[PDB]
């Protein structure tokens, strides 16, 4: 009965803790994709701005 | 990739800027340097004949 019960707990585990790895990370995936644009503007400015230092 | 993607514009608009700065910090000077030198020399030019 106790192995069948730690085979199940440790299985149910692995799932529930491949879920979480995912959680945390999510935030970091979506930050860096954001960031993306973010640095996208803000090297546009002096893109702008040599534009005009025409 | 972005970043440097940007700063290929930037330097697109650098070329121009360079394009007109260096035209009015050499070019400029240049010809007004050689119009300088015709005048004096033609001055020079003038004296010493008539002298």
């Amino acid at each position: 009965s106790k192995r069948a019960f730690e085979l199940q707990k440790s299985a149910f585990s692995e799932e529930v803790n491949i879920k979480t790895a995912e959680a945390q990370l999510a935030y970091e995936l979506q930050g860096a994709r954001e960031q993306q644009k973010i640095r996208q503007e803000e090297i546009e400015i002096e893109v702008v701005q040599r534009k005009k230092q025409i | 990739v972005v970043e440097r993607a940007q700063q290929v514009a930037v330097q697109e608009q650098e070329i121009a800027r360079r394009e007109k700065e260096l035209e009015a910090r050499v070019r400029k000077p240049a010809e007004a340097e050689r119009y300088k030198l015709e005048r004096l020399a033609e001055a020079e030019k003038s004296q010493l004949i008539m002298q």
